[PDB]
């Protein structure tokens, strides 16, 4: 159906913030998550695909991880280019499609 | 690299039907899945429908799954997406992807969206 | 040129004579085998399935192409010169196989042709043709499993169910083909491998191959069971993922002056305990020469011994003296088990250790006796109409030999011990004797 | 009997005993093989495929009917009796099993009286039970498959794609079959063939056989891996394609004064080098009679050993002599790999060779060291409580044996070398030595 | 340290080199796998099928978690001690693989806080993943053949039909798994049981379950063909019917100053009789110390040899001393068959009986003679630039060794027979003549 | 031990429909077969219908297949059978009862009614 | 369809009777019979299953057989408590469900 | 030797129905593959149907197959074939003949008329 | 859909002719050709079965041969007997039913 993002996130520079997704079993529990990243005025991108693996071309700064029907996605070494908009989506076998979250978007101090 | 391209009409009229087209290049449209989602102004993502032109698959979002048709053309490679009685809500972003799903080397089961188009804007006024 | 009579004595009974045939003459055909299914009528639910497992074939097969390459860029026309240099170390057999190797490149040149239809059958067996030299059967692995069970239930299971089924089929395929195909196969320029171990690339089912040959031989599961028909990899194609193979299939040609006879083993009475005579089974003899056969290689029938090449081996003097009557010689061995046979049926003539065995006469009741002198008795109808074993009851023949066998006594050969560790046992405490009998001598 | 105390300092440790035991009185029950599929659910898409598989299976099938007929034809009532002239040549086991087969036959004449209802089935087991004397379990080989698969998918796949299916199924089952029932099956009047080959002819599933006999043992498992079920064809037929087998189920018995005594091998110091004893690991005790063990042929478990005859094989004397106490006639062989066992624990004692690894007390902390005179050592909880080799920590008991072990000391024994070149390279050097000895007198 | 130029001229050609690996330093990783499937989505048509089952399985089970109890419950932290009394007798690896199984518990205790997650799965793969340290991948027997099988055909066939096919699955599964997992697993407290092995449990499939570990490495192939990936049973669930396996990952390490060379046979000509060399065809030189290898254990490839552990063997004084060049030591055996070869390359260079086999000169057209003084001829390029053998045609090198090897002449060592019941029969001949003599001193 | 208690109307008029509940103490409704059975007074049984509430399978006797319908309730562990456009052939002892059926170990198979219930007497009139 | 049984049967006590049940080929030939027992005023219970097996708590006077598409009941020892109705029962591959006999009546003498 | 015999009536009526019988002896219709064949005066071989009467399967030629109806009696062993709405175009001759099909020994598909009748002339007038 | 045949062919006597039969990849291309004989006024009959076999009691001076999507009859040793005409079938998988060609004439001068 849906998943549930915080819809803020802040931190100061040269610092890490973490980014949560909550799901159900049907999606989350029983498949990988994905995270992608919306700049402003500019095409959307894939960050991180099947809950860890990093895109091509993507910064070593971004990682991800899932446990239970939960699912976080980590940023270090905050910089001013870090600020966006962040979205998490999951299969989810009740659709035979993707279900995606409301987004975050994240504002560096 | 492979490229997509959007293109739809500026303007829909309210009741009538929106129409828009995909363009590959570098690639063809019938060895992959592709995907169409949209975003309203100010708003999240959310998910149209997944396509297999090759075998004439399709995978349908519950909730608009009664007003959406598909169509393909591999002469052009191009694949064509149609919404009917649209309103005021249907106004929107629309992108068209490539939709890759199924088991990583480790046997866990993923579905991403890996190449996305620059999007079109439709009004419905 | 065997004693019978004398060998009879100390248990061994004369048995079946078989004769002897070997391999020759192989006829030549070239079949092509795909290990990868065609899967276009299921594309939606492949996701990446095939691109694994087409590195996984590709790190499988690259080594037996590097192999051949070795001497297919090594071998020209003269009629065919290999260049001995650049091939450096090799065995006569890998040398020839090389040469049948170069002979089989002008029909694989042809097959190569092609590729295009060879690459979109979707059939298990198919018959390619389209000229006479452009013929070939196509064989291909899992294809009647994505035909017969996947492909009819899209839809009926979901998409990611599809795809792991046919994951997990494919794993089953590689963990069965990595015995045959894999670093075992250290020297794939030769013509040794049988079809039957060939055959994995197609599942083990090495009938439906042989059918598609297209021969008739009343010889055929004979040659099959004596490991006489082989294939020899000819080409491998890392692209297409297909290989070429030549199968070999000889006739059976009987070796004129030779035969095959073999020994029935009885225990005897010697002294108080039961003894077993400690001698080959199966002698080979050969234009009136005696010899050993590594029989254990070979298939027995009840007419005949086939093997795919000549396995004799040589024996020993004081053995083959042994077979010709100098029964001294004939080592023996003390039985401690009740399992060994005690009694055997030889041209309708019963040869019996009668002190073991309780021996009866039907036609008379009364019972048949054996002295302490006696190895065994010879039990014909001269004596003994029917004979009662336990409860065994047999009516039998006359005896070809000496009237007065029963009577006539033979000499004894020495005992032996043939356990592995109580070889060792024997060979230091031989040692022992020798070296007490030289120091004897120095003092 | 056997002098555990002398034995250990060599580095034979006692290890576990065990019983003796073997199968004996069997009952007998017969079961119908159907090696034909039903195919008339799917009659419209048979094509030619029965008649090409009816051919190859009677060519398989013939030559074991024409065996049995050898014994059939030549045995009649008196309480049996057997033409010896006819017969000719046999082994004693073959004539048992000829007057088995005959005992057999009346009911298979029963069993034969159902051969309509037999070739009418059409499940993969069935039991047929028309009146208490015609009662027999039917096993159809291929039918699950075709009921499951083929017959549910007609007309969701072409009618040539079930024919090709069933083909190759025929084929893969005839592949599997051949190796069993081949020509290797020269002998088919016996009774030796286990229970899991005789089941390749209904897949390898011998467990739904084994189920329909609805016996209950507690010792089912050790009597399978034992090979101690066995079986024996009774009957072929030619025109209908099945078998009559009749099945034998013994019971296990002990042997009463009788037990199989276990040596565990570990390394010892002489010399500034590292050897290991040259003696059996098995040995068998039946009422005080010292014998070697052919044990490969058996199952070992924990409390027992099982096998389904006799394996006893004799001993030597030295050999003998060695493990009654007489250290100097074991023989002993060089260690130069790193793999070969340097401790054990018997009965809550350790023996150790502390020269080759380290070892600690760990009550104390201190070192326990191994002089150049001692093969190893005996450590219990009178010297130290708790010891320390690498990352094991072993609390320990109290030694049975002499309070003086460590300081007696003990004779050894000589070299020997177990490889195979090896011993012929002994033989000839030691025949080499005897004739020089022998040339010295003559001159 | 050999000497190649003296063994090539009694027909032992210098081979290729190779290098020498052994395993070491293993990664471990623990999975689940699950011993019965999911019946959840045909509950109606299952009838008592499951019940029998459960009761099979559980008599399999329960002997090994009794053998695993012995060293669970006496083993306790100090850094682990084992009670050596209660354990009673043991060798040492049993010891070291309880000290492996005390380390793996830890682990197995997380494992298992996820039981009714594991017991709920339905299909053949799963990876269950609650916390960083409750995390695993659970494998389901048969679950893919009930998935893509039985439920699509639910009401196309009778409830009884898919009954009847379900039980035959489950008794084919378990008549396979009956050999790994039966009696003849009497020590379950061990690491040396490999992943081929094991796999059983999952069909036969071993390729799925190393991808589920998610490794990579250039040497899979040659450490799975090596026997060098093992497993250990950690825990057994009685009541929800899974195991807990620990798979040892390791790598392979070169030994640096050894290496294992590879000699090539050829029969040579002596007397008007063609002969063949007894020596070991494989020599392990290790710090240049000479000794024998058991090579029948290890994996042979195009540039290594591979092996799980050190499988080295010593060698006899006098065969050392044959190998370093006193030819007369070394013991060769007559030749009676066609198949023994006659010609190898070694370094371009051409070795051949040219007695028993037509040699030819390409270049010049004369015939290759070999005199009855030579055992054989070294052809090189200094007199013949091209050879012709047969149908073999080959371009040669240049000799590195002796320009006057052919006008040499050898020393030629004694004749032996190798069969094993000559081996008897020369043991008891040797020890008669030996009695003889020690009579002749006596009198 | 497993227990069944049947209920339902004493008089049922002609035309209507009759509607009867079984109650299962000490098992639990959706782990096994059951079934329904009549005696008419003074004759011989006969059998209604077999029903596995789990998967909701139902099996019917073919002369009354037209008439039965049944239902569950898995929370009170109840299931209930109705017969519609009875008649004054339908006056009878009503009883349910637990109806396993598959092979045996030694692969006879068979069907039992192991449990019955104590039956509730109809009359139409 | 239905099965055939005699309706009634008479025997004298401290004897022996045998009640027969008629099938067919889809029914009685190809699946195994069962047995039940109805006491004046009392509940039904099952004597026999699977042509020879009886329940729990079932004397040894009860025995089943079973030949071609016929079954039989047998009772020794004859005793007073054994009058009753028995019915006989077997599965029927034609219906996916059972089919019974018309009943016998024991009356003792 | 397996015979087969046509019957059926000389003269048939524009826009009547075309009845034929196919009677043979010495083999019975339930075990083999049948067919239909007709050839027009002065002209070619058509396709009419194939038949496998023990489990009522057929084949039709796509241009005639909404006029084709096809039926059987074992106890004569016999089979039976009509053709409705006949015209000009239907005057020719008919055969019923044996026609097996499969894979031969080197698994190579056919399909074979081996055996044929005499044929029977049928005029649209 | 329909095999092309050359409408006539012709050649002296004691000569050998050749007729051709044309198809397509559904056909002849994945399937075997069967060649039938009608006399004048009198039953058809089967020449050739699986491109090469010849029938039981048919002349060895009838051979036939596949490649691609085209076959050939040849006879050999021409006679006035020979005088026919021939046609040519196969099975199409599309119909699951064979297709015709349209007949060739022989003519012997
Ligand atoms: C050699 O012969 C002597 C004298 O009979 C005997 O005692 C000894 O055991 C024999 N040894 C061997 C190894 O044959």
């Amino acid at each position: 159906p849906v998943l549930t993002q915080p819809p803020s996130a802040s931190e100061a520079a040269r610092k890490s913030v973490t980014i949560s997704c909550s799901g159900s079993s049907s999606n989350i529990g029983s498949n990988s998550v994905s995270w992608y990243q919306q700049l402003p005025g500019t095409a959307l991108k894939l960050l991180i695909s099947y809950n860890d693996q990093r895109a091509s071309g993507v910064s070593d700064r971004f990682s991800g991880s899932k446990s239970g029907t939960s699912a976080s996605l980590a940023i270090s070494g905050l910089q001013t280019e870090d600020e966006a908009d962040y979205y998490c989506a999951a299969w989810d076998d009740s659709l035979s499609g993707p279900v995606f979250g409301g987004g975050t978007r994240l504002t560096v101090l | 690299q492979v490229q997509l391209q959007e293109s739809g009409p500026g303007l829909v009229k309210p009741s009538e039907t929106l129409s828009l087209t995909c363009t590959v290049s570098g690639a063809s449209i019938s060895s992959y899945w592709w995907g169409w989602i949209r975003q309203p102004p100010g708003k999240g993502l959310e998910w149209i429908a997944d396509i297999y032109p090759n075998s004439g698959s399709t995978n349908y979002n519950p909730s608009l799954k009664s007003r959406v048709t598909n169509s393909k053309d591999a002469s052009k490679n191009q694949f064509s997406l149609k919404l009917s009685s649209v309103t005021a809500a249907d106004t929107a972003m629309y992108y068209c992807a490539r939709a890759p799903r199924g088991y990583s080397y480790s046997y866990v089961f993923g579905h991403r969206f890996d190449v996305w188009g620059p999007g079109v804007l439709v009004t419905v006024s | 040129i065997l004693h019978y009579e004398k060998l009879s004595k100390i248990g061994l009974v004369k048995g079946v004579t078989r004769k002897y045939k070997i391999k020759s003459n192989p006829l030549t055909k070239d079949i092509v085998i795909k290990m990868i299914p065609n899967v276009s009528n299921m594309s939606q639910c492949t996701g990446s399935v095939m691109e694994n497992y087409k590195t996984r074939l590709n790190g499988i097969l690259t080594p037996i192409k590097g192999a051949l390459e070795i001497y297919k860029n090594n071998t020209h026309d003269l009629g065919v010169i290999m260049a001995g240099v650049a091939i450096g170390i090799a065995t006569a057999a890998q040398i020839t196989a090389g040469v049948a190797l170069y002979e089989a490149m002008k029909n694989a040149d042809n097959i190569n042709k092609l590729k295009s239809s060879i690459e979109s059958t979707n059939e298990a067996v198919v018959k390619l043709q389209e000229t006479a030299e452009k013929t070939v059967y196509v064989l291909t692995a899992l294809q009647d499993y994505i035909n017969t069970n996947l492909v009819p239930t899209i839809d009926k299971i979901s998409c990611k169910q599809t795809e792991l089924s046919l994951d997990l089929a494919l794993s089953k395929y590689l963990s069965d083909l990595l015995f045959v195909f894999g670093p075992n196969l250290q020297d794939p320029v030769s013509n040794s491998m049988t079809i039957q171990a060939i055959s994995q690339a197609f599942g083990g089912n090495y009938e439906t191959l042989l059918r598609t040959l297209g021969y008739a031989t009343e010889d055929f599961d004979d040659l099959l069971e004596s490991d006489s028909i082989t294939g020899q990899i000819i080409y491998v194609d890392l692209s297409s993922y297909y290989i070429i193979v030549r199968v070999y299939f000889p006739i059976l040609t009987e070796i004129q002056q030779a035969y095959i006879q073999e020994l029935l083993p009885v225990s005897f009475n010697n002294d108080n305990s039961e003894w077993i005579s400690i001698v080959p089974n199966f002698i080979l003899v050969r234009n009136t020469l005696i010899s050993n056969i590594e029989i254990g290689f070979c298939l027995i029938t009840k007419r005949s011994v086939i093997c795919n090449q000549d396995y004799a081996t040589p024996m020993t003097n004081n053995m083959r003296e042994c077979l010709t009557g100098s029964t001294e010689k004939c080592p023996r061995e003390l039985v401690v088990s009740s399992h060994v046979p005690r009694f055997a049926l030889s041209n309708g003539v019963l040869f019996a250790n009668c002190i073991s065995v309780t021996c009866q006469c039907q036609t008379t009741g009364r019972a048949i006796s054996q002295s302490g002198e006696q190895t065994l008795l010879m039990i014909d109808n001269t004596t003994c109409p029917t004979a009662v074993l336990g409860n065994v009851i047999i009516s039998l023949g006359k005896y070809l030999g000496s009237v007065n066998y029963n009577s006539e006594g033979i000499a004894i050969g020495p005992p032996v011990f043939t356990d592995k560790v109580d070889i060792s046992s024997q060979i230091s405490s031989m040692n022992q004797s020798l070296q007490q009998s030289k120091d004897y001598i120095k003092e």
